[PDB]
Parts: structure tokens; C-alpha cells; sequence
């Protein structure tokens, strides 16, 4: 229930092109507010030599990727960061390095 | 721009 603005890895409204400069090594990640899909949040990660951008789905009052839903984004991100569960089956992405704001 | 899951 801790706020996004107090998380080291939350970068607010930085655009995709700026996230590119910040994501450089396997498992680097940050969260930002989408421009292409206004009102949505994005988990941006560096994995296998590429930047990958996942919409954090918000459905029925829950934030999720492909599995468990949580009431808030910090709980979802912390879950993946501590358990190393992949973001999606297709991507196999594992969060390793929170990129500080 | 492309998003992985949307």
C-alpha cells in the first residue's frame, strides 16, 4: 500500500525514448506512465539485448500481467522482484536491477 | 509503438 512516488524504480511520465537511455543491462527495469496509451502504466525492462515495454493491465480493480492480480502496482512489482517470477511466459523476463529515478 | 502484451 506504499505510494508509487516513493518507489525508487518509478519514473513518472518520462517518455519511451528516455527510458531507452536508462535501460542498458539484463534485467534493468523501471515503471512509467504511458504516452501511447494514456492512463496506463508501463513496466519497461532490458532483456536479451532489447528494451521491452509491458502494459500493467488494470482490470476489475486489480493490476496484473498474466497471473495474480494486486490492488496496487508496488505490490505487483515487488512480487516479481522478490520471487523472480517471469513477467509473462512468452517473454520469460526476470526483474533484476531497479533503475533509480 | 509496440507494447509486448497489448
Amino acid at each position: 500500500s506504499k505510494p508509487l512516488a516513493e518507489q525508487d524504480w518509478y519514473h513518472g511520465a518520462i517518455p519511451r525514448i528516455e527510458a531507452q537511455e536508462l535501460l542498458k543491462k539484463q534485467g534493468d527495469f523501471l515503471v512509467r506512465e504511458s504516452h501511447g496509451k494514456p492512463g496506463e502504466y508501463v513496466l519497461s525492462v532490458y532483456s536479451d539485448g532489447q528494451r521491452r515495454h509491458f502494459i500493467i493491465q488494470y482490470v476489475d480493480n486489480m493490476y496484473r500481467f498474466e497471473g495474480t492480480g494486486f490492488s496496487n502496482i508496488p505490490q505487483l512489482i515487488d512480487h516479481h522482484y522478490t520471487t523472480k517470477q517471469v513477467i509473462t511466459k512468452k517473454s520469460g523476463v526476470v526483474l533484476l536491477n531497479p533503475i533509480p529515478k | 509503438d509496440e507494447y509486448e502484451n497489448v
